[PDB]
């Protein structure tokens, strides 16, 4: 499963975070801050793929805000990367032409829809449809 | 511009349809051309090349191009797949050899991206013995269920009673005509 | 600015 | 499964349903929902590939029974885009991990070996995990790709480089010990301020 996914842009600011795994505020801030160092201190042809701390450190950003993803040393590489794929074409689906500033206005929406993705770290919606319409019905009813 | 031309050729019926006839051969494919547009049990020589025909229906010609399931004729359904709407597939349930083969034949047929817009059309020939299974079974030895962007059903049609023609045609109105 | 280009661009 | 071995043989019994349930999804190459890149049900592929290697790892009933989907998956999956190179190194590393047949390993080295050249930074980190964890089963296979390992080392990534040092650490055998000593001593001291501790 993922250990953790946050959403950071590439001035450093974080615009998502998604941890399954329980850590102290201070050491959840300190392992923030060297995968954001890492990614920040990485180059365009690293391959994306980082193992930090035995952790697949996978960095992926399609635009200035970049996404990274922790999961164990368990499964295939590129399983991570098409679920990052998946998880933003869904909130582009679901939001319509995402940007950076949109996701900061629409943080609790995003925490949502990552929340009824993904759960505990692993996939819990294989279907792009279904979760979209789930994420609909759910804000439809207030 | 107008519509008004338009219009009025709806409001009496304009749409026609589309329609293919396709399967392993001795799988009623022909016979169900024949019940579709005259509505008899004649018997036919094998199709070598291809039979056209027009079946008119709930105010739509739904055409259906009958395709033989002969080796040197498996092969020229390709040229029907040009400007062609629906596709029909005529399964075999008597035939257990050759069922292998008309199922390899749909799944060639169905992996085209030419072929993509036309509905799956899985008709249960030959549903006069015993030997003939459920509307079930041959989806699933067929795995109609697991063709994703794909509108197939299965509907057993015996080409002997004519029973089951109706339904078939009607979901193939159904896939293709979506109005009132 | 690069914050109101899309992610994926679709 | 994974938690404890007293259910492998309990859920050993429903490896034809999961054979019969990936060869259906496996027959059709499209997919309206879940469908992306020309690959439908990529996570229900890799779930099932995941199941298939963890499941009968140890005996010959499970590899048999799976040896005509694995056989079938890794001739009728393409690996253009990356969910179906991710499904290739998923079969292969199941292959590996499961009692397969002889075919079958040589399929998965030359699917290793083929990703091996291929100029991505992912494919090259996932086939250079791929043959880090085949290292002990087909040993002997793995060392024709030594130019390919010794060749990682100077690689531009750092995940690629890691794991090229990993994989050629691992090949180190009896005979090639004293050959890889001196690859591995040049490497050492040209190498990067975070490798040279790990090299030595
Ligand atoms: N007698 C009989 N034949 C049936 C029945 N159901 C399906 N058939 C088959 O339908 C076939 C009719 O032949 P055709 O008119 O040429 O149509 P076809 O099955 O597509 O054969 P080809 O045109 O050569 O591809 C017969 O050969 C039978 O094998 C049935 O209920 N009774
Ligand atoms: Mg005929």
């Amino acid at each position: 499963m993922i250990h953790f996914i946050l959403l950071f842009s590439r001035q450093g600011k974080l615009r998502l975070q998604k941890w399954y795994i329980t850590l102290p505020d201070k050491e959840r801030k300190k392992i923030t801050r060297e995968i954001v160092q890492i990614i920040l201190s990485r180059g365009h042809r690293t391959s994306s793929f980082v193992d930090w701390k035995e952790l697949k450190l996978v960095y992926k950003r399609y635009a200035s805000l970049y996404f990274c993803c922790a999961i164990e040393n368990q499964d295939n590489e590129l399983l991570t990367l098409e679920i990052v794929h998946r998880y933003v074409e869904l909130l582009d689906k679901y939001f319509g032409n995402v940007c950076e500033l949109d996701i900061i206005f629409n943080f609790e929406k995003a925490y949502f829809i990552l929340d009824e993705f993904i759960i505990g770290g692993e996939i819990q919606e294989t279907s792009k449809k279904i979760a979209v319409k789930a994420i609909e019905d759910s804000d439809m009813l207030q | 511009g107008n519509i008004f031309a338009n219009l009025f050729k709806g409001l009496f019926g304009k749409k026609e349809m589309r329609i293919l006839m396709v399967g392993l051969d001795a799988a009623g494919k022909t016979t169900i051309l024949y019940k579709l547009k005259l509505g008899e049990i004649v018997t036919t020589i094998p199709t070598i090349g291809f039979n056209v025909e027009t079946v008119e229906y709930k105010n739509i010609s739904f055409t259906v191009w009958d395709v033989g399931g002969q080796d040197k004729i498996r092969p020229l359904w390709r040229h029907y797949f040009q400007n062609t709407q629906g596709l029909i597939f005529v399964v075999d349930s008597n035939d257990r050899e050759r069922v292998n083969e008309a199922r390899e034949e749909l799944m060639r047929m169905l992996a085209e991206d030419e072929l993509r817009d036309a509905v799956l059309l899985v008709f249960a020939n030959k549903q006069d013995l015993p030997n003939a299974m459920n509307a079930a079974e041959i989806t699933d030895k067929l795995g109609l269920h697991s063709l994703r962007h794909r509108n197939w059903y299965i509907q057993a049609t015996c080409a002997t009673s004519g029973d089951g023609l109706y339904e078939g045609l009607d979901w193939l109105s159904n896939q293709l005509r979506n109005q009132k | 600015k690069g914050e109101n280009t899309s992610l994926l661009h679709p | 499964c994974e938690r404890s071995p007293d259910m492998l043989a309990h859920f050993r019994k429903l490896v034809p349903q999961l054979v019969r349930i990936l060869k259906n999804l496996i027959m059709s190459g499209y997919s309206p929902e879940h469908d992306v890149s020309g690959i439908s049900d990529p996570f229900l592929q890799v779930r099932i590939l995941r199941l298939l290697r963890i499941l009968g790892r140890n005996d010959d009933d499970s590899s048999e029974a799976m040896n005509d989907i694995l056989a079938q998956v890794a001739t009728n999956t393409e690996t253009s885009k990356n969910v179906g190179n991710a499904i290739l190194y998923e079969t292969v590393l199941t292959i590996m991990d499961i009692k397969s047949e002889s075919g079958l390993r040589v399929l998965a080295i030359n699917i290793l070996g083929r990703f091996l050249l291929n100029n991505d930074k992912n494919i090259r980190y996932v086939a250079l995990t791929s043959l880090l964890k085949t290292v002990q089963t087909d040993h002997n296979a793995v060392q024709r790709h030594r130019s390919t390992i010794v060749d990682c080392l100077k690689d531009l990534d750092v995940s690629i480089k890691r794991r090229a040092m990993e994989l050629s650490f691992a090949l180190v055998n009896g005979n090639n010990i004293r050959g890889m000593m001196k690859e591995l001593l040049y490497f050492l001291d040209s190498c990067e301020p975070e490798f040279k501790a790990d090299c030595a």
